[PDB]
């Protein structure tokens, strides 16, 4: 089994700031990781896949990077509607697993 | 270039056309065939095989194993028929679902002679004689042996040979018959009667069954092809 | 012995002898090869009829529909995206050609594919659309299946593909016999895996009659034009015509409605025969 | 008379006095692989008389209530002497068969049985919510075979299905009418005429050679065309004997141990 | 290199344009066979006039 | 946008059983693998099980293995999850999701990217 560790658990930033979130893996998984967004009281939405590809319709201010054991999700300029929870999910092998999640709030 | 003009029918799609077309997998290496037993060249080969007839098709016996069996007994002599047929190989419910009828239901026209075979499944101690007849159309369908005796018929004696065959010869006004119920191309009537009753000794079953089979001769043909009505699909 | 006439009928007179053509034994499994001349008196007649078009080649010389594929051309932001569609190649999605083919156990043949495309609007005018072009790509097993209508996979460097322009005659191509065995098998009484006693249960389980996981692959279809403000819906209909066909081991035809890819049957549909009477003409 | 016959294979032999005739499926006799049609390149193994011999299966009782019986080949012979050992020690195999059904009665009995040999004998399952979902263990009962039923009862334990067949007799177990089954190689045992049936089965497949553990090439079905009855409940036994012919194996590995229960 | 064949009611012409045989049109001109393999599969030969079993 | 609707959730006494359903519409159900994912109140997501569009091949996470059963009906386009011996730790919102594995029955050619999610049904294990 593979364990995904997310940090920070929560953060605050002002509108227009650059926000970075990291998800870490217990062993090398090449580039098998996805990112999801979940607003309150709703199901998750896909943002990134293959650790770099941006899903169609997602704003261009989201971007993913990293490989191996370290991965990163960054927002170039935070906006009011970006406040939500963000999850990382790997598919290197079964069983699948998610991360702990990170909350984003305005400062 | 070479001058040309187009005729009617260009750019149409006819599902029975026989044109050439380019290959999407050029230079593909094909597996060679092997000699598999049981090759078929013509569909009439399947029609020329004997298959069993569901004579009864009663309300309480259709769609069961009992529909294939016709009942005899050692009762006194009588001139009533044992079974009746209308000779409509593709539309008669008794003949329509046989292999012959199933193949016919893909065609509009047919011709040729037909063979009927009967098998006696009683004990070796039972004896008797039966009459099998064919009446061409145009008159009353026989209901008494007196009438059926005037048509084409054979007398079957139940002995060491346990089966009998009757050939229904081709006789019609038209060169082909239609595969639907049509008064102008009707076929005739087929029936079975007792010639002498069944006689059995003591300590023997007094009732027994017979089985029937139908196939086509080597002069049978079918020409105009069509979709069958024995299969359907839901929306 | 090619489209030649059937044998003639001879003349026969009365018979009185010890020969008994009409008596036989069905128990032996053979069929009595009688002719009308063996039981009734007959006249000599010259025969003209022939079996030229009940042959196997002519019995499959019809193009039959097997699938309908639907795609859309509209702004991607809408509730329904620019829906490129995927279809896995088979003849068991329809019943007619399936029933015709399943008269036999094995067969070999080349295929001819024909595509008919139609389109229509879904809303009240609001303008028109320029002529559309469609791409039909063949994806053999193991190749990457497209995940979006504008992926890199549509470069089709090695995959066969057809570009079709609306309003033109239907498209058509041919393909050879592409079986990995010496003939196609319409039935397969077996499994693809064996469950071993020393191995966990989940590792040996398989479907009945599955044989190869997927025989032949996928067809991918999209509209090549970018988008229009107005939604346009189109459908593609696939037609099959076997060529140069051979068959072996005939089988009884299907008598009840089909239920899935197998020979299974459903409850409440097991009574094909209707009512009749034993002594009724 | 033509009703007498004798057959010998290996150290086995059979004699009959009331036989109808022998039927060869599609008129083809079993044969070995030709050099012009052999796919594998390794030297094959031919056990010859060590495996090409008659084996007798357990007998069954025929009564008024019987609906029919069916078996699969080569599955029915998986536990027979060295034939099973060769089947399990090798990856590939092929063979023909000689099937002999025996059933006798007195001159005061009546009835009839239809014996059919079907290539690729698929059967219908019992689930009405899934398809092609019967399990290996139930699909291969061994030398005991299975029985036909007169009615269809769909399984309803959706969270724990039984995963077994449900072959209706008049549909022949596969959605086709029984009366049309005479297109397959067959022979009828009519008690007033004959008391045995013999069928010679060549190897038929879309492949030159295949796996014997995963795939069955032939199926045997016995159904009563006319019900059994006798002066009067009546009961008579039916025994089945089968001999592999021209068997050949390839691809020697360690032995396989399938999960049969 | 054209093929000339006779219609049945006199000749007609056909030519192959592609190097793959799968592209050819149906040439028909089939050949019949004896159905004895299905109709008379018994081992020994059968004569219809003589009694089948004796 | 396809539609996935879950139902069958509610209050259940400890140690009892419950059944969940997920009805799919707007696409060919029998050509996709389907997943179950649950989220405890205020916690992160947790994967449960998958089935590879054939009704026979499946996989379970270690949390519900032995107790849970996953099966589907391709003719009604429905997905089912049977839960037995429910504990107080099974309280969560359950989602049915659809990945991109279309004609696949093996891990080798599957890829688990969830494009669509249902609205979710709540299960409460309490007395
Ligand atoms: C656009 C090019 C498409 C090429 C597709 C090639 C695959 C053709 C398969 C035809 C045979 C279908 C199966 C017949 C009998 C069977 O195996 O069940």
């Amino acid at each position: 089994d593979i364990q995904m560790t997310q940090s920070p658990s929560s953060l605050s930033a002002s509108v227009g700031d650059r926000v970075t979130i990291t998800c870490q893996a217990s062993q090398d998984i090449n580039n098998y990781l996805n990112w999801y967004q979940q607003k309150p009281g709703k199901a998750p939405n896909l943002l990134i896949y293959d650790a770099s590809n941006l899903e169609t319709g997602v704003p261009s201010r989201f971007s993913g990077g990293g490989s191996g054991t370290d991965f990163t999700l960054t927002i170039s300029s935070l906006q009011p509607e970006d406040v939500a929870t963000y999850h990382c999910q790997h598919y290197d092998n079964l069983p699948l697993s998610f991360g702990g999640g990170t909350k984003v709030e305005i400062k | 270039g070479l001058p040309v003009m187009n005729t009617p029918g260009s750019n149409q799609y006819l599902t029975a056309d026989n044109f050439q077309s380019p290959c999407a997998l050029p230079e593909f290496d094909v597996t060679p065939p092997i000699d598999i037993p049981g090759e078929v060249k013509n569909m009439m080969e399947l029609a020329e095989i004997d298959t069993m007839i569901p004579f009864d098709l009663s309300a309480k016996k259709k769609n069961t194993m009992e529909m294939y069996r016709v009942r005899l007994s050692d009762k006194p002599h009588t001139d009533d028929p044992i079974l009746c047929l209308s000779l409509s190989p593709a539309s008669d419910p008794r003949l329509s679902h046989t292999m012959l009828g199933e193949i016919l239901n893909y065609y509009t026209h047919w011709a040729g002679s037909l063979k009927f075979t009967f098998l006696f499944c009683g004990s070796m101690m039972a004896t008797g004689k039966l009459l099998v007849s064919y009446a061409p159309p145009g008159a009353d369908p026989p209901k008494k042996r007196k009438e059926a005796m005037l048509g084409t018929h054979v007398i079957w004696d139940i002995g060491l040979q346990s089966s009998c065959t009757m050939v229904v010869p081709w006789i019609s006004n038209t060169t082909y018959r239609q595969t639907i119920d049509d008064s102008f191309t009707e076929g005739g009537y087929i029936s079975v009667f007792y010639q002498t009753r069944i006689v059995v000794p003591l300590s023997t079953p007094r009732e027994m069954d017979i089985l029937g089979f139908v196939s086509a001769c080597n002069d049978f043909s079918v020409r105009l092809m069509r979709d069958t009505t024995h299969i359907e699909q839901k929306a | 012995t090619s489209r030649d006439a059937l044998p003639n009928t001879e003349a026969s007179g009365p018979a009185h002898s010890k020969e008994i053509p009409a008596l036989t034994a069905v128990e032996t499994g053979a069929t009595n090869p009688l002719v009308p001349s063996d039981t009734v008196q007959t006249r000599h007649v010259v025969q003209h009829r022939s079996r030229s078009e009940s042959s196997i080649e002519s019995f499959f010389a019809r193009g039959a529909c097997v699938a309908i594929i639907t795609v859309d051309n509209s702004a991607s932001t809408k509730n329904k995206d620019k829906l490129f569609t995927v279809w896995k190649i088979t003849y068991k999605d329809t019943v007619q050609l399936r029933r015709k083919l399943e008269f036999f156990t094995y067969s070999r043949f080349d295929m001819e594919f024909t595509f008919v495309v139609t389109a229509n609007f879904t809303e009240t005018n609001n303008g028109h659309a320029l002529n559309q072009v469609y791409q039909i790509m063949y994806v053999p097993p193991g190749a990457p299946v497209p995940e979006k209508w504008d992926d890199y996979t549509w470069q089709t460097s090695s995959n066969p593909s057809i570009f079709y322009t609306y309003g033109t005659a239907p498209a058509r191509i041919s393909v050879p016999y592409v079986g990995i065995s010496n003939a196609y098998s319409h039935f397969y009484d077996g499994f693809s895996k064996v469950p071993l006693k020393d191995q966990s249960a989940a590792l040996g389980d398989s479907l009945y009659g599955a044989a190869s996981l997927n025989d032949f692959g996928i067809l991918a279809v999209r509209v090549v034009n970018d988008h229009n403000p107005t939604k346009v819906t189109s459908k593609i209909r696939v037609y099959l015509k076997p060529k140069h066909i051979r068959v072996w081991c005939p089988r009884p035809p299907r008598a009840v409605a089909y239920y899935g890819p197998g020979v299974d049957y459903k409850d409440g549909t097991l009574t094909p025969l209707s009512t009749k009477d034993l002594t009724t003409y | 008379s033509d009703r007498v016959l004798q057959l010998t294979l290996g150290n086995s032999t059979i004699t009959t006095q009331e036989a109808a005739n022998s039927v060869v499926a599609y008129g083809r006799w079993p044969e070995y692989l030709r050099d012009s049609e052999a796919n594998p390149v390794d030297q094959p193994t031919e056990p010859d008389v060590a495996a090409c011999r008659f084996y007798t299966l357990d007998t069954v009782s025929w009564t008024k209530e019987s609906r029919g019986w069916w078996w699969k080949l080569p599955d029915a012979l998986r536990d027979m002497g060295l034939f099973g050992q060769n089947m399990y020690y090798h990856y590939l195999g092929r063979s023909g068969y000689t099937v002999h059904v025996q059933c006798n009665a007195s001159k005061f009995h009546q009835g009839a049985l239809g014996v059919f040999a079907v290539p690729e004998m698929c059967l219908a399952g019992d689930s009405n919510t899934t398809t092609m979902h019967t399990s290996y263990q139930n699909a291969n009962p061994g030398e005991k075979g299975g029985t036909f039923t007169g009615t269809f009862t769909p399984d309803d334990n959706q969270t724990s299905p039984a995963r077994r067949f449900c072959p209706v007799d008049y549909l022949f177990g596969n959605g086709t009418l029984l009366g049309n089954a005479f297109v397959f190689p067959h022979q009828i045992i009519n008690l007033r005429t004959n008391n045995c049936a013999t069928l010679v089965l060549p190897y038929v497949n879309s492949l030159s050679i295949d796996s014997m553990v995963k795939h069955n090439n032939w199926g045997i079905a016995i159904l009563p065309l006319a019900p059994l009855n006798f002066a009067s409940s009546p009961e008579i036994p039916i025994t089945l004997t089968i001999a592999p012919m021209c068997c050949e194996f390839n691809g020697l590995r360690n032995i396989t141990l399938p999960r049969l229960q | 290199g054209a093929q000339v064949s006779s219609q049945k009611v006199i000749n007609y012409t056909t030519i192959n344009y592609y190097r793959d045989s799968a592209s050819n049109a149906a040439s028909k001109q089939d050949f019949s066979q004896d159905p004895s393999k299905f109709t008379e599969p018994i081992k020994d030969v059968l004569i219809k006039t003589s009694p089948m079993l004796n | 946008q396809v539609q996935l609707v879950e139902s069958g959730g509610g209050v259940v006494q400890p140690g009892r059983s419950l059944k969940l359903s997920c009805a799919a519409s707007g696409f060919t159900f029998s050509t996709y693998a389907m997943h179950w994912v649950r989220q405890a109140p205020g916690k992160g997501l947790e994967w449960v099980a998958v089935m590879w569009n054939d009704g026979l091949n499946k996989y379970y996470a270690e949390s519900g293995k032995g107790r849970f059963t996953i099966f589907r009906d391709n003719f009604k386009s429905t997905l089912y999850l049977q839960m037995n011996s429910l504990r107080a730790e099974d309280t969560a919102v359950y989602y049915c999701a659809r990945d991109r594995s279309r004609y696949c029955s093996n891990i080798s050619c599957s890829r688990f990217i969830f494009d669509y999610w249902g609205q979710g049904t709540l299960v409460t294990v309490s007395s």
